């Protein structure tokens, strides 16, 4: 069994400093390197840089250079990705990966779960619901509420069928929005700030 | 800029088509490629390296082919599980560099389906708090590919797109028009316009 595990969700301001882990099992860690991939939202991959957790020798991609630290600690068998001052624009899905043969630079065959990032000057706040109002269809307008996730569930899970809940989309404002589509009751949950509406 | 150009963006076929998707490097790189599958949500999975060896478990209908500058991945019948999103990239081993292609999307095809349209005006609720939130929903449509047109009598509107519907293969859409009370209580008649290949003429509702 061999895997790359991550640290949990992050969820920040800018300008605050941050350290995520990736914690390598069931192989020699100090034997493989350790890339970084970085994914923003609704985008593709992009490398970061990578680390020989033997020696901590470290190379980065050049646009990355100086603008996030890459780290390993091999008694621990862990490898981190750090920033001192996030950014907005550091929001993203971060990978870990490793590549397929030891002391080697070749193609990543293992994959950590992934660390979700966001940063934001936003603070944690429990979204409005609102009905939309009237084959009919008819839904919640869940609005400006942050972080991410919302749950949007319809009459506690019996009404299944119809049920289309949209992807979040980002306010100007930093706060989110979206609609759930099938008054009537949704039961939306927001469990940042531990709000709960049934509507 | 050593760049790896992917091509389609999106490629619609069906279970069982033989399909092929295509990488190009700015400049020759041997055999030096890998290609990488991903779900959303989901981390991405390697299938490919060396341009044409095949990762132990990755599924034989999976082929890749090319060597300099243009490579190829090949799946010789599409399966359920195929339908994702594909990546190519550059790697050395000697010194340090990965570059990804900006990917492909392999999506279901489907015959054309027009979107039902449905509009909804705010609630007296939110008419209390500050905003007004006109909601256009665009529903069980194909192709992906429409466009919302709201009608006030810009950029204060936002989309979102549903997954591909795998029971049905179908998109729905959500546009939200955010003005004020009163951008909202000035005017009147309200309306949401969608062009979509599967309607002779725009409707709208």
């Amino acid at each position: 069994e061999v895997q790359l595990v991550q640290s949990g969700a992050e969820v920040k301001k800018p300008g605050e400093s941050l350290k995520i882990s990736c914690k390598g099992s069931g192989y020699s860690f100090t034997s493989y390197w350790i890339g970084w991939v970085r994914q923003m939202p609704g985008k593709g991959l992009e490398w970061m840089g990578i680390i020989y957790p033997g020696d901590s020798d470290t190379r980065y991609s050049p646009s990355f250079q100086g603008q996030v630290t890459i780290s390993a600690d091999k008694s621990i068998s862990t490898a981190y990705l750090q920033w001192s001052s996030l950014k907005a624009s550091d929001t993203a899905m971060y990978y870990c990966a490793r590549p397929h043969y030891y002391d080697s630079l070749d193609a990543f065959d293992i994959w950590g779960q992934g660390t979700m990032v966001t940063v934001s000057s936003a603070s944690t706040k429990g979204p409005s619901v609102f009905p939309l109002a009237p084959t009919a269809a008819l839904g919640c307008l869940v609005k400006d509420y942050f972080p991410e996730p919302v749950t949007v569930s319809w009459n506690s899970g019996a009404l299944t069928s119809g049920v289309h809940t949209f992807p979040a989309v980002l306010q100007s404002s930093g706060l989110y929005s979206l609609s759930s589509v099938v008054t009537y009751i949704c039961n939306v949950n927001h469990k940042p700030s531990n709000t709960k509406v049934d509507k | 800029d050593i760049q790896m150009t992917q091509s389609p963006s999106t490629l619609s076929a069906s279970v069982g088509d033989r399909v092929t998707i295509t990488c190009r490097a700015s400049q020759s790189i041997s055999s030096w490629l890998a290609w990488y599958q991903q779900r959303p949500g989901k981390a991405p999975k390697l299938l490919i390296y060396k341009a044409s060896s095949l990762e132990s478990g990755v599924p034989s209908r999976f082929s890749g082919s090319g060597s300099g500058t243009e490579f190829t991945l090949t799946i010789s019948s599409l399966q359920p599980d195929d339908f994702a999103t594909y990546y190519c990239q550059h790697y050395n081993s000697y010194s340090p560099g990965y570059t990804f292609g900006q990917g492909t999307k392999v999506e279901i095809k489907r015959t054309v389906a027009a979107p039902s349209v449905f509009i909804f005006p705010p609630s007296d609720e939110q008419l209390k708090s500050g905003t007004a939130s006109v909601v256009c929903l665009l529903n069980n449509f194909y192709p992906r590919e429409a466009k919302v047109q709201w009608k006030v009598d810009s950029g204060n509107s936002q989309e979102s797109v549903t997954e591909q519907d795998s029971k049905d293969s179908t998109y729905s859409l959500s546009s939200t028009l955010t003005l004020s009370k009163a951008d909202y209580e000035k005017h009147k008649v309200y309306a949401c316009e969608v062009t979509h290949q599967g309607l002779s003429s725009p409707v709208t509702k």
